[PDB]
């Protein structure tokens, strides 16, 4: 139908554009870590590219599904694996972006105490915490549960609450701290005494764009989780919503490797 | 002052020493430079690359 | 690899490990360059904080500072000014009492213009310390300022006289958009000069802190 | 009045110019018109050196063709093993501003110098496991720019005070002082017989000196800009000179004149290293465009290009046996190049 | 100067435990690798344990593996060697040897005085009659080709004068040690090695101990005593 025709066009744009961008960004990021004095931001950025890359590696699985109107029926063992990696990549990108916002705020509000305090180790712990939280909160969802469709009503009594619980803690809290850190970062970049005119606007605009990308892309898919608890039914617009988060996988590298 | 006079005198004396040395023909010096390169051409790794067996790098 | 060859490899790794530790300590130290002209109050500013070039180390609010007094080299400036690339800021000292003594102020302006438009310092912040202000007030009451600047149109006061000198030093930069110049007046009994240097380098730290974030 | 001395000085200068013109009959390009060109030369970085945390300003090759010493602004002197890439030594330096470094021909000493106006001599064959500073040569009022070892006891030094000095390690005193340079001398190179050494200064001139008597014989001119690098020819009767102007000039100790210049229109950058090869046919010049072009000494042709540096190249030396060529740049990396 | 004094010797009952403290003074103990070598009464030398400069890499002899434990204290410049379940064959004179990567090798330049403890690579005849003023050659053999792919042959020659600690003479069978006369020389081909002395002196009397630094497992020689003729 027309829904499948448009859902295919958007998916190939992410795959054809994101992969050259992510791989090129990946090559630049690994060199920076290899270069002396790696900042904690690059470690989080390096993990961001890896998290985005995993989503793009499993992207061709979903293009075939939209290729011929929900075809290529395969057992649960592979469908769950495809869903696990895709959701983990989406959710790891959520916390990694929040960690970048925290570092940016700490580098402006408290610049002196950020200079002789940063260590490569801190970025590893932040990345590892995001990795274990993403996999830990996704493996519980996977074991609880064309593609998969409406399960039994009795089973839905636990499928929906675990989805919103996954959405509440693992998205809103990173969203709250992303806005909390970015609001003051944008706040104290215009009242700063001595900052260049052509460099103050760029920092504020990029932070706003990063915040817009976080809410616009990661929003609709996780918003559907809250809708499911109120209206007890699997949302019918998750296919479009997940593509918005997929757009973040391609758009995020361009924001940093540019 | 006397420092300027002494400095000028030293420069004049130094220039005399430079012009008092013997000079050879450029072509004669050209052959000597050319001969050294030709004689040592076979033992220059940069000019002639060596096989990896005898290459320490 | 042989027995002794493996031991040599281990020594190199330990040497590299020690080198990395020293580099981390160096990255946490703020480098400052002192580039005063003709002994324009170099002694008073240095003593207020806390043989060729002089290395001065002082710590203010848990931040270590490195100050280099390279004005005593007495050689070609362009042949060693590239070694100071990447410095956090450049501290400039100009005495206000040298306008009455090929004027001394013009010598300071020429050297200021040399480093303000230098390629190696196209983005390095400059801290201009206009010291010896105590004698400037007394000298302005007995010697007109028009001797140094024939184009001056103001009176023989002090507040406007100081602003004119500060303004002249602030129009010598052709890269005002990308580089900022900080000006301060320091007296003999002044004790807040170290704070101003700390304030100036905090902005520089801010610029390079978000540079690693991919923002500039 | 001193104008009378100036008048006779100009007449002597005219005589020197006239003598050079009389001795010049054929250009080096004309005489080498029947020589088969080298062609194309490709060199690859067999070993890259990592460990420096600041821009590298100097590097010298040992007589064993295996040991490499590099100096950087981080304040650390590192003795590198070229064959195996491991770091033999890491000597801390009191002054982090280093502009030159030297390796003793016998290999028991390493020299360093910079903005501190002191040539520190380090004992590399200590009974203890550390390397101490044997002597701190003081007396120069200008920044050290180049120092070379005549032997284990005699070291020559060129500083920013426009005067070169000969130093005695045991006594720590200037045996001979070389004066006559208006500008500060930057680079120097010892002749193979050690009896002579040339000095390049900012006055766009190069001077021949004597170790025994400390006097200047020949002054070489022709460069339109200040001299940054200068090295002796393998034979010893010639030497090449580098300058901030994008040109390389070759002079002779006998003809006392320039033969052939090495320059190109596509290049407008400075020159920092001019070290010659073993046979003297290849002239490797380090530049400020992140490149180290290969110059044919007999034809001034482009025989190869050494690229791979991300910043300005500040040091470049050829090993004793001419097997490999090492290049150090401001990117804190040293690359050793070889043919194939 | 360089000194290495050991302590912690005496009479040890079988099955007990003891520790040897080789004090280090006059050199950078932190950058020096340390070795333990024991000499049985009227016998040769045998390697015991080795600790690297950073203590990261430690090896052990087969006879003392597990039973013996080694440690070092860089700030105190003291080397420790604790022993567990001492046997009857463990009675020997233990020497602490400092080794550093030097001249492309790891010379055993300095040997400690040693302490008293009471509870492949063959050599020539142990006794050889020599006279002052004559040249004496000492031969050696190896069970494996000591030559490596890098062109370096790992042979070490040691002198143990009576009533004195062993002293290194030749390392890598080509380079003379510091403080040794130019009379001594070495040669070999990776399997058979010989040591040549130009002129003998009254201080050259002793036992020559050969040693291989190829694999770890450094096996010493039986010894070659050069007694004075009647």
């Amino acid at each position: 139908d027309w829904k499948s025709s448009l859902i295919l066009m958007a998916y190939i744009i992410i795959f054809l554009t994101g992969l050259p961008a992510n791989l090129l960004a990946l090559r630049a990021f690994v060199g920076r870590v290899r270069q002396p004095q790696p900042a904690p931001v690059h470690i989080l950025l390096l993990s961001l590219t890896l998290a985005d890359l995993l989503l793009l590696l499993l992207l061709p699985f979903k293009i075939i599904e939209a290729a011929s109107n929900f075809r290529w029926y395969l057992p649960k063992i592979v469908c769950a694996l495809t869903g696990f990696g895709f959701y983990s990549s989406i959710y790891c990108s959520t916390w990694l972006l929040a960690g970048i916002s925290i570092e940016r705020y700490l580098g402006v509000a408290f610049p002196v105490q950020y200079k002789l305090s940063r260590r490569p180790l801190y970025g590893v712990i932040a990345a590892l915490v995001a990795w274990v939280m993403s996999f830990g909160h996704c493996t519980i969802v996977i074991i609880v549960q064309t593609c998969y469709e409406n399960f039994t009503d009795e089973q839905l009594d636990v499928v929906l609450p675990v989805r919103l619980e996954l959405c509440l803690v693992l998205f809103f809290i990173p969203m709250a701290v992303t806005i909390f850190c970015y609001w003051r970062f944008v706040w104290i970049m215009l009242t700063q005494p001595h900052v260049g005119a052509q460099r103050r606007r760029r920092a504020v605009g990029l932070a706003v764009v990063t915040l817009l990308n976080f809410l616009v892309c990661f929003g609709p898919y996780n918003v559907s989780h809250l809708v499911g608890f109120y209206q007890r039914k699997s949302p019918w617009w998750r296919s479009i919503a997940v593509v918005f988060s997929s757009l973040n996988a391609s758009l995020d590298p361009l924001l940093f490797y540019f | 002052n006397t420092a300027s006079i002494a400095q000028a005198r030293k420069l004049v004396e130094q220039l005399k020493m430079e012009a008092n040395i013997d000079r050879i023909k450029v072509s004669k010096a050209a052959a000597d430079l050319m001969a050294y390169c030709e004689a040592h051409a076979k033992e220059d790794p940069l000019l002639t690359p060596v096989p990896a067996s005898e290459n320490p790098f | 690899l042989s027995a002794e060859d493996k031991a040599a490899v281990e020594r190199s790794k330990m040497i590299d490990r020690n080198l990395r530790e020293d580099g981390e300590k160096a990255a946490r130290e703020v480098k400052l360059l002192l580039l005063g002209a003709g002994e324009s109050g170099k002694s008073t500013i240095v003593k207020q904080m806390k043989t060729g070039i002089v290395e001065t180390h002082f710590t203010f609010k848990d931040l270590h500072f490195k100050m280099f007094d390279v004005g005593g080299q007495r050689s070609e400036r362009k042949k060693w000014i590239h070694c100071f690339e990447g410095v956090t800021a450049i501290i400039f000292c100009v005495a206000l009492s040298d306008y009455d003594l090929m004027n001394r102020m013009h010598e300071s302006m020429k050297l200021f213009d040399s480093i303000c438009n230098n390629k190696w310092f196209t983005d390095t912040s400059i801290i201009l310390f206009l010291n010896k202000k105590d004698l400037f007030e007394e000298k302005i009451k007995k010697s007109p300022l028009t001797i140094c600047y024939p184009e001056y149109a103001g009176s023989n006061t002090y507040e406007e006289a100081a602003a004119y000198i500060q303004c002249q030093f602030e129009d010598l930069n052709k890269r005002k958009d990308t580089k900022e110049i900080y000006t301060h007046f320091t007296c003999a009994t002044d004790t807040k000069n170290v704070q101003f240097v700390f304030d100036a380098v905090t902005d520089v730290i801010i610029k390079n802190n978000l540079k690693d974030c991919g923002l500039f | 009045e001193l104008d009378q001395l100036r008048q006779e000085a100009e007449q002597l200068k005219n005589q020197i110019r006239d003598a050079r013109k009389a001795c010049a009959d054929a250009t080096l390009s004309q005489i080498t018109n029947n020589i088969d060109p080298v062609g194309r030369i490709q060199m690859r970085t067999r070993r890259t050196l990592r460990g420096h945390l600041a821009k590298i300003y100097a590097m010298h090759w040992g007589t064993d063709s295996r040991l490499l010493v590099s100096a950087s602004q981080d304040g650390k002197l590192i003795i590198w093993d070229s064959y195996t890439t491991n770091k033999v030594h890491a000597i801390p330096l009191r002054s982090s501003w280093v502009m030159t470094c030297a390796y003793a021909p016998s290999g028991n000493y390493v020299a360093c110098g910079g903005l501190d106006n002191i040539c520190s001599i380090y004992n590399l064959k200590t009974r203890e496991g550390n390397v101490r500073v044997s002597r701190e040569l003081a007396g120069h009022t200008g920044y050290l720019s180049c120092c070379r070892f005549l032997d284990d006891n005699q070291i020559v030094t060129s500083s920013g005070d426009t005067t070169c000095a000969l130093w005695d390690i045991e006594t720590g005193q200037q045996t001979t002082t070389f004066t006559g340079h208006t500008g500060d001398v930057m680079s120097l190179s010892l002749a193979p017989d050690t009896r002579l050494f040339v000095s390049g200064a900012c006055d766009a001139s190069a001077k021949l000196w004597d170790v025994r008597e400390g006097m200047c014989r020949q002054t070489f001119t022709g460069h339109e800009s200040d001299i940054n690098a200068i090295c002796f020819f393998p034979n010893g009767n010639a030497f090449a000179t580098g300058s901030d102007d994008a040109t390389c000039r070759l002079f002779d100790l006998r003809a006392d004149q320039e033969l052939m210049t090495y320059s190109h229109d596509n290049i407008i950058c400075g020159i920092t290293s001019v070290s010659f090869s073993k046979s003297g046919r290849l002239l490797l010049a380090g530049y400020d465009d992140f490149n180290c072009n290969v110059w044919d000494a007999l034809k001034a042709d482009r025989a190869g290009v050494l690229a791979g540096h991300d910043n300005r190249v500040s040091c470049l030396g050829v090993t004793d046996d001419g097997m490999a060529v090492a290049t150090g740049s401001w990117d804190s990396f040293l690359k050793i190049w070889n043919g194939s | 100067d360089v000194q290495l004094v050991e302590s912690g010797g005496g009479l040890v009952q079988p099955g007990g435990s003891r520790k040897l403290s080789c004090s280090a003074s006059g050199f950078a103990f932190s950058s020096f690798g340390m070795h333990w070598v024991r000499q049985a009464p009227e016998k040769g030398l045998e390697w015991v344990a080795y600790i690297s400069s950073g203590s990261g890499t430690i090896y052990y002899a087969d006879t003392v593996k597990g039973r013996f434990t080694i440690s070092r204290d860089d700030p105190k410049n003291t080397l420790f060697l604790q022993m567990t379940s001492l046997r009857s064959e463990d009675t020997a004179m233990y020497y602490c040897v400092r080794s550093i990567y030097y001249y492309g090798s790891s010379p055993f330049d300095f040997w400690g005085q040693g302490t008293t403890l009471t509870v492949v690579m063959t050599q020539a005849t142990s006794s050889v009659p020599v006279t002052p003023g004559e040249s004496v050659s000492i031969s050696c053999r190896s069970s494996k080709s000591l030559l490596h792919s890098n062109g370096n042959t790992y042979l070490y020659w040691f002198l143990q004068r009576p009533g004195q600690s062993p002293q290194l003479l030749i390392y890598r069978m080509s380079n003379l040690a510091s403080g040794v006369p130019d009379r001594f020389s070495g040669s070999g081909s990776g399997t058979a090695f010989t040591l040549t002395i130009s002129r003998l002196e009254a201080e050259d009397v002793g036992v020559y101990y050969c040693m291989q630094h190829l694999e770890y497992p450094l096996t010493f020689g039986a010894g070659t005593k050069l007694e004075l003729k009647a």
